[PDB]
């Protein structure tokens, strides 16, 4: 009966589709996220992160220090032979 | 001078493409269509509209 108009009810429509929840959520999830590995803390200590920095990252990640921890108990246990037995 | 109107009416119509389901735009061009197809009949079809009192 007229000219009839949906090229411009974009306006009010943003709100209920899919892509717009996605929209949303991942313009929030970038901004606070670290550009290029910043703020990594690479150097700490703290008088036994040292060892975990050397010893525990996933770069090394061995348990060879299990292995000195397990050398720890025979320097432990063994000089509990010599207090005991 | 409508040819204009009627090239940015196919323009409409190819960018009516992101818009499927237009229920009267595209009915909006086709009453300008079928009464503009009426007109151009209808002043085509007219005589000068008279009784010619010299011959008639």
């Amino acid at each position: 009966v007229s000219t009839l108009i949906p090229p411009k009810v974009v306006s009010s429509k943003n709100i209920g589709s899919a892509p717009n929840a996605k929209r949303i959520a991942n313009v929030v999830h970038f901004y606070k996220s670290l550009p290029q590995g910043p703020a990594p803390a690479i150097k700490a200590n703290t008088r036994l992160a040292r060892y975990k920095a050397k010893y525990f990252d996933g770069d090394n990640a061995s348990g060879k220090p299990l292995w000195h921890f397990a050398l720890g108990i025979i320097a432990f246990g063994y000089s509990m032979e010599y207090y005991f037995h | 001078a409508k040819s204009a109107a009627n090239k940015l009416d196919w323009a409409k119509v190819i960018s009516s493409l992101r818009i499927t389901g237009s229920t009267a735009t595209q009915l909006s061009s086709f009453k300008k269509r079928n009464d503009e197809a009426r007109r151009q009949l209808l002043e085509l079809q007219s005589q000068p509209t008279e009784v010619d009192f010299s011959h008639y």
